[PDB]
């Protein structure tokens, strides 16, 4: 639906450091209190409540914000590309086990490019079984893979506590990806808190992208009767999506250099006031 | 000049030494694996490998391959490490030494006829080196096949992989190999007892666009060691300038790589390789006033 | 074409000596990394424009 992101979409575009001052910079921030699309990673098992298969193709207009309140660690990757086809080169990201295997491999993006996790018997733990994501001409001009092989599932069904935020933005093909890892407590919506988004990497592959989708898991254990896409009852996370817009904003750093609070210039009268005066008060 | 104070110029202490700082060379284009491989593609289906996302190397000319016949056609071999280029293509195969002369723009022969050719606006480096210790098989190796019977001719950047039987004089062949109808593939002798012109010679061609896409490839970056408490002319990766570098206490966040002031004048930096926090204190910039009676 | 220093305007320098590349002092010896610095124009009578 539509939700009000209180203050998300702040980050460090410049590697520079400014202590205990303010700076009004223009960049593709996310406008504050904008319409945010809430997507529901939930497996309502009612005979009249459909399995919420919230995975449509989403527009990558300018730059895509992403908030993921995931304690189930089901939401893993992001599906990129303009045509989302094997003809036009495309980008794809995954997370096998704490290892990102992002690739320009233009695999087929048919309606089942998802993961599947199953609780195995040989080892009493959910083990990656389904890999139905890729089958197509590789022709991969790029392959960056960091390979720390770990798992931190920590599935909880009661309270959302692990929130990972990511912002994907393209600038002259230096596809920058900013991230933030936050232990949260609110289950209802995004907490009214301030948190920057440090950069992770600026992959210089330079592919024009217009479409953007997400990646999760779809398999379940054996106790559930049925098969992977027919019966699934452990997706217990949620996420939210917004779109950055070209705006002039202001940041108030601290002594440490962490962005404490930001101020839009084009939000409101008092906002424009605090902006043009170059003052937080 | 009557009694009074005046001004003339600036006491601009001259920068005493230059220092370049860059992160160390973590990645590389493994040219050894581009040279010391066991096999190499046939001259017919030559290997059009993509070289990208790695730092180039120009250590020395006479490498393992010894660079028998080397020539950087449209680019400077000297500043290869200095020149910044992207989208590298390594076209490599095996030919005869007598066929080495078929590399320059427009050079003809059986390779350019049916196997491989290269343009006339070339911007890469062609190295054909004598494979007399690598491809030389003591009994002669014929597995490097060359097409010689085909109706049309091939243009550069085009690799053929088919075996369509040749029709001579327009005599219909139902897959028959006989008079005026041959198999387009043939085999090279490549014996060790052959002459220098008949020795096996491997060819590696490095051709790249001139900054068409984002520059994934670029040369190495030598990093002279820093020296502090002098007006060094510093050139770190991000910026250049002049100043005296001093150890500091500013806790540059791990992602943060620069530091500035209210009036956007870069003064605080972080060492490129190691984690050192330098402040760039100015050099002397006082006006050289003169006092005097008249 | 090859020359250690780009020529300063308004001066003609004719140094017949072969240039020195490849870490070897070449004493008039044509070889790898050493060629005569005064390369000749490749001209066929009535060539392309």
């Amino acid at each position: 639906a539509y939700t009000n992101s209180f203050t998300r979409g702040v980050y460090y575009p410049d590697k520079v450091f400014r202590s205990s001052v303010l700076h009004s910079t223009q960049d593709l921030f996310l406008p504050f209190f904008s319409n945010v699309t809430w997507f529901h990673a939930i497996h309502v098992s009612g005979t009249n409540g459909t399995k919420r298969f919230d995975n449509p193709v989403l527009p990558f207009n300018d730059g895509v914000y992403f908030a993921s309140t995931e304690k189930s660690n089901i939401i893993r990757g992001w599906i990129f590309g303009t045509t989302l086809d094997s003809k036009t080169q495309s980008l794809l990201i995954v997370n096998n086990a704490t290892n990102v295997v992002i690739k320009v491999c233009e695999f087929q993006f048919c309606n089942d490019p998802f993961l599947g996790v199953y609780y195995h018997k040989n080892n009493k733990s959910w083990m990656e079984s389904e890999f139905r994501v890729y089958s197509s001409a590789n022709n991969c001009t790029f392959e960056y893979v960091s390979q720390p092989f770990l798992m931190d599932l920590e599935g909880k069904q009661g309270n959302f506590k692990n929130l990972r935020e990511f912002v994907f933005k393209n600038i002259d093909g230096y596809f920058k990806i900013y991230s933030k890892h936050t232990p949260i407590n609110l289950v209802r919506d995004l907490p009214q808190g301030f948190s920057a988004l440090e950069p992770l990497v600026d992959l210089p592959i330079g592919i024009n992208i217009t479409r953007f989708q997400t990646l999760l898991a779809l398999h379940r254990s054996y106790l559930t009767p049925g098969d992977s896409s027919s019966g699934w009852t452990a997706g217990a996370a949620a996420y939210y999506v917004g779109y950055l817009q070209p705006r002039t904003f202001l940041l108030k750093y601290n002594e440490n250099g962490t962005i404490t609070d930001a101020v839009d210039c084009a939000l409101d009268p008092l906002s424009e006031t605090k902006c043009t005066l170059k003052s937080f008060t | 000049v009557e009694k009074g104070i005046y001004q003339t110029s600036n006491f601009r202490v001259q920068p005493t030494e230059s220092i370049v700082r860059f992160p160390n060379i973590t990645n590389l284009c493994p040219f050894g694996e581009v040279f010391n491989a066991t096999r190499f593609a046939s001259v017919y289906a030559w290997n059009r490998k993509r070289i990208s996302n790695c730092v180039a190397d120009y250590s020395v000319l006479y490498n393992s391959a010894s660079f028998s016949t080397f020539k950087c056609y449209g680019v400077s071999p000297t500043k290869l490490n200095d020149l910044c280029f992207t989208n590298v293509y390594a076209d490599s195969f095996v030919i005869r030494g007598d066929e080495v002369r078929q590399i320059a723009p427009g050079q003809t022969g059986k390779i350019a006829d049916y196997n491989y050719k290269l343009p006339d606006d070339f911007t890469g480096c062609v190295i054909a080196w004598n494979s007399n210790n690598l491809d030389s098989k003591v009994g002669g190796n014929y597995n490097y096949l060359y097409r010689l019977f085909r109706k049309s001719n091939l243009k550069p950047f085009e690799r053929d992989i088919s075996t369509e039987i040749y029709q001579a004089g327009s005599t219909p062949c139902n897959g028959v190999e006989g008079f005026n109808c041959y198999f387009p593939l043939q085999s090279y002798g490549f014996q060790p007892t052959n002459g220098v012109g008949y020795q096996p010679y491997r060819v590696v061609v490095l051709s790249f666009e001139l900054l068409h896409a984002p520059a994934t490839v670029c040369g190495p970056k030598k990093s002279t060691n820093l020296v502090k408490n002098k007006c060094v002319n510093f050139n770190f990766n991000g910026l250049t300038g002049t100043g005296v570098l001093t150890e500091s206490n500013k806790k540059f966040l791990p992602f943060q790589q620069f530091g500035r002031d209210i009036a956007d004048t870069t003064d605080a930096v972080r060492d490129p390789q190691t984690l050192e926090i330098l402040d760039i204190t100015p050099c002397s910039f006082g006006g050289v006033s003169v006092i005097t009676p008249g």
